[PDB]
């Protein structure tokens, strides 16, 4: 059971931890979050009560170091930091709990949502997408562009997602133009799985990371990358029978977690009608088809 | 993006561009079989590739053979079309490759774009214009060369004949689209108008009769009169 303590809450703010969130009033005596399940990656995120452009957060695993949040009044935002002094850390944490200034990671014990949305997301793969190797944690906000979004500006503040492009030499074997474009099995199996990701778990980890960045930050690029990784699988005649089975699971929990009211900005009508009804995998995402048709029938 | 009524005179500048019409690539006849079911019989096709500036027509003849053993022919026709365009671009010197290829049917965007990945600086554009290039097979010499052929085969013409000697591309193109619209609306009529006077003939390397300026004004008006007749006769106006 790990802790992210806060120096204070100077400014009014809605704090988020994984799929949960609470309002902290300006100079309400709040001093952090305890009881964060060890063993998964987490994300703490902020939207201030003043402007809603400021939607920012940090991906972290407390198995990597001792993290705390301190408001910096110059950059004007809640900043994550690492305490290298174990002793000073465990000392301030125990003080704040005894005082009871910490909210509890509110986990219902039957609930496997977070595990199901993060099953293949590993911090190390995160630190290769939000390059800033002088922190164990990784910063993300609404604005950050993708490397693919820079090509179609600032390369230090990019999301370095794997580049998927259905109209590229990488996706199309010369002489197979038709075959490879209608059936992306090559681009998925040889080029991407075997070529770049190595295994289905790293692919799923990106797909999963992309979605959460989309849903927690309304990050347009992450959403483009989520839809693309889905479409690639749905647009392949030849997919490992285990991958189809796992994806249907991953997408079920993603559609389940999605706030009802953001359906219209986070869901690509075209990719979903293709996946569930046109593509090779129309008959292969049973749990995904059921929760889509019952929760978002309007989009099909 | 899309070629429309606004960006029309760009056809005639000094940027090399080709139109591609794929409507006559895949052609069939429909018949009743012995058991009383329906079947198709593929016939010779052609890709229509035109430089509207010069009038240079790259007519790729498509032999029935190409369809043998293949499924989703109508879909295949579009990929075959894109392969044949790609090959024609690759065979041309760099200074003759086109900067734009305008396709007449949006369904050719994806095939052509995929096949031209080696030509990043060649824009594939659709058009909003309702261009009558499908009537290309109602030109006697084009039909004849297509239907006589016994193998794949590229044939070259200037669809403006020698008009550019006397008029501009803009005018040449208008004469062309007017002639093709007539042909499309009422082939029998349009052809009667074009060949009535047997003393005006078709040069051997030409597709249209060797009309005088005065005689082209006659013809153009008769084609227009013919297009209007068949319109009001079909919407009872
Ligand atoms: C590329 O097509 C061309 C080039 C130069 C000239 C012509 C032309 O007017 N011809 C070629 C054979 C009959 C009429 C076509």
């Amino acid at each position: 059971m790990n802790t992210v303590p806060f120096t204070s809450a100077p400014i009014e703010v809605t704090i988020g931890i994984d799929q949960y969130s609470f309002n902290v009033k300006e100079n309400q005596p709040f001093h952090g979050i305890k009881d964060i399940p060890i063993g998964h990656v987490h994300v703490i995120h902020f939207q201030h009560a003043d402007n809603s452009s400021m939607r920012y957060g940090y991906w972290f695993d407390c198995r990597m170091g001792n993290f705390y949040i301190q408001y910096d009044p110059k950059d004007g935002l809640y900043k994550m930091m690492e305490e290298r002094d174990g002793a000073k850390f465990e000392n301030i944490v125990h003080n704040f709990k005894e005082r009871q200034m910490m909210v509890s990671y509110p986990k219902i014990d039957e609930d496997d949502t977070w595990y199901n949305l993060t099953e293949f997301v590993q911090m190390d793969k995160i630190r290769k997408i939000v390059r800033k190797d002088e922190n164990q944690f990784s910063y993300v906000d609404s604005s950050m562009t993708t490397v693919q979004e820079n090509e179609l500006s600032d390369p230090a503040h990019s999301l370095n997602y794997t580049v998927i492009n259905f109209k590229s030499r990488e996706a199309i074997r010369p002489g197979h133009e038709m075959e490879d474009f209608l059936d992306k099995s090559y681009y998925l199996n040889t080029v991407m799985l075997q070529g770049i990701f190595k295994n289905s778990s790293n692919y799923f980890g990106e797909l999963q990371f992309a979605f959460l960045n989309a849903m927690f930050f309304g990050n347009y690029g992450s959403s483009l990358q989520w839809h693309a990784m889905i479409e690639l699988i749905c647009s392949s005649a030849t997919v490992p029978k285990h991958m189809l089975d796992k994806l249907d699971e991953i997408l079920y929990y993603q559609i389940k977690t999605l706030p009802e009211q953001y359906s219209d900005i986070l869901l690509n009508e075209r990719v979903w009608n293709i996946c569930l009804y046109s593509s090779f995998q129309k008959n292969s995402l049973h749990n995904t088809e059921k929760i889509m048709e019952n929760k978002y029938p309007e989009l099909l | 993006g899309a070629m429309n009524s606004s960006n029309y005179a760009e056809l005639f500048n000094n940027d090399i561009k080709l139109f591609v019409d794929d409507t006559n690539v895949y052609r069939v006849t429909v018949h009743k079989t012995f058991e009383g079911n329906v079947a198709t019989k593929a016939i010779n096709g052609c890709i229509f590739t035109l430089n509207p500036k010069t009038g240079h027509l790259f007519l790729k003849i498509i032999h029935t053979s190409v369809w043998a053993g293949q499924k989703r022919l109508s879909q295949l026709a579009k990929w075959k079309t894109a392969e044949e365009v790609s090959a024609l671009v690759r065979s041309l010197p760099k200074e003759e490759q086109p900067k734009q290829i305008i396709v007449t049917r949006k369904a050719m965007l994806d095939p052509l774009e995929v096949h031209m990945l080696d030509f990043p600086n060649i824009a594939i554009r659709p058009t909003e214009l309702r261009l009558p290039f499908s009537a290309a097979m109602s030109i006697d010499k084009l039909s004849d060369v297509v239907m006589k052929a016994t193998e794949p085969q590229m044939v070259l013409f200037n669809i403006y004949d020698d008009w550019l000697d006397r008029i501009s591309s803009y005018t040449a193109f208008s004469r062309l689209t007017l002639l093709l619209r007539a042909l499309k609306t009422n082939e029998e009529s349009a052809k009667m108008i074009l060949l009535s006077d047997p003393t005006i003939t078709i040069k051997s390397y030409h597709l249209w009769p060797s009309f005088t300026d005065e005689q082209w004004i006659t013809i153009e008006s008769q084609m227009r009169d013919l297009i209007l007749t068949e319109y009001g006769r079909k919407y009872n106006v």
